């Protein structure tokens, strides 16, 4: 399964 | 008992909170008010809070209110936004004003995430948390219907979580609900459709000002529906589908161009075929021909993502049944939601 540890929105 | 309380002014209203809330500042606001970020002293971590004021003035407040408590209670799903804690600072039943609601605390709603540049990786993903959370409603027989960027809430680190439980002007509204006629799960599926074709080309796909021109402008772009449909509307409404100018609408592919996605390479134009199929499969004005939600969790575009913990979990248990069809005096509403205020209370 895909890591979905790098998924980042700039949102901060 | 007011020991445990002090007030700050947000704006224009007071929010009188339990002392372990500190430091609020306004993040969003809306109908029922503005919510504040705050840091919890207690648990040690930032969390949400939303006031609501006299959520018992009348009927339609407090059934919202109320139906919203119980279910935040009891449901627990990580793409559903979870209750910390739910407090008032009135001290008795005859005093009790207001109710506060503290919530996980997200980043931002999904209109700041479509005014920003995406890919297919974390749309993906974004598509994929929210079927789940809807698959879990569903599965406790919760159909929302008014699933809308502002009630969906997400995190820097691209996760997702919907803010309310839907229904007991509207962009996002399924053909079928405009029209008063019936509906199943998967006309949430039609407010998915909208808000993905949303990200793609930035901007809302039909932007109506009232019922009328709302359906117009869906036509336009999908066509008129079947013979098959225009006589499934009840008499009153089926004289309106058969009364205005018949389009032909435009493919998925003149309505989600190529040029829409990364073309560059060659499993980015895979992706892109990927995105606009399973749009077609969701924005189709017939109820019956449009994917299921089980479907698009199976759908390669989303599929990759798939998790059985978080995509197969058990229902919740609702334990309040005539929840979303009892009827009180205003005067027993605000017993309810005062008792399940005082009962939810940590
Ligand atoms: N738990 C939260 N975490 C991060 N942001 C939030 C949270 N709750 C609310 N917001 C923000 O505050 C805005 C207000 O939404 P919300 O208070 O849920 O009501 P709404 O979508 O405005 N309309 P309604 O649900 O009828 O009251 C949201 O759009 C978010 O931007």
């Amino acid at each position: 399964r895909p890591s979905r540890d790098h998924l980042y929105l700039p949102l901060e | 008992r007011d020991n445990n309380f002090y007030s700050v002014e947000i704006g224009d209203s007071t929010f009188t909170v339990l002392k372990r809330y500190q430091n609020l500042k306004p993040i969003g606001s809306g109908a029922q008010g503005i919510v504040c970020a705050a840091y919890d002293a207690i648990l040690e971590r930032n969390v949400a809070i939303k006031k609501l004021s006299r959520p018992f003035q009348n009927q339609t407040h407090a059934k919202r209110a109320y139906r919203e408590l119980v279910l935040m209670k009891c449901v627990n799903h990580k793409n559903i936004i979870g209750l910390l804690n739910v407090f008032t600072p009135q001290k008795s039943l005859e005093e009790f004003q207001d109710v506060y609601i503290v919530m996980e605390l997200m980043d931002a709603n999904l209109c700041q995430v479509i005014q920003m540049e995406l890919d297919h990786e974390r749309m993906s993903y974004l598509l994929y948390q929210m079927l789940c959370g809807i698959k879990h409603l569903h599965s406790a027989g919760i159909i929302h219907r008014d699933l809308k960027p502002s009630n969906i809430v997400v995190k820097s680190d691209c996760t997702l979580k919907i803010l309310d439980f839907g229904l007991a002007t509207r962009y996002y509204r399924a053909p079928e609900v405009i029209l008063g006629m019936g509906y199943k799960e998967n006309v949430d599926i039609w407010s998915v459709g909208c808000i993905m074709g949303e990200m793609i080309k930035g901007g809302v796909l039909f932007p109506g000002t009232d019922h009328i021109d709302q359906w117009n402008k869906v036509i336009e772009q999908l066509g008129t529906p079947c013979p098959e449909f225009m006589k499934k509307l009840q008499p009153t409404v089926r004289t309106y589908v058969e009364n205005r100018p018949k389009y032909a609408g435009y493919s998925f592919e003149k309505l989600f161009p190529d040029v829409l996605f990364p073309a560059d390479s060659e499993h980015n134009k895979l992706k892109a075929s990927q995105a606009r199929d399973l749009l077609s499969k969701m924005l189709v004005i017939d109820a019956s021909k449009r994917i299921s939600v089980d479907e698009a969790l199976q759908h390669p575009y989303i599929n990759v993502w798939y998790d059985p913990s978080e995509a197969e979990a058990p229902p919740p248990k609702i334990p309040d049944k005539q929840l979303d069809e009892r009827e009180h005096t205003i005067e027993e509403w605000k017993e309810l939601i005062y008792k399940e205020v005082m009962d939810l209370e940590e």
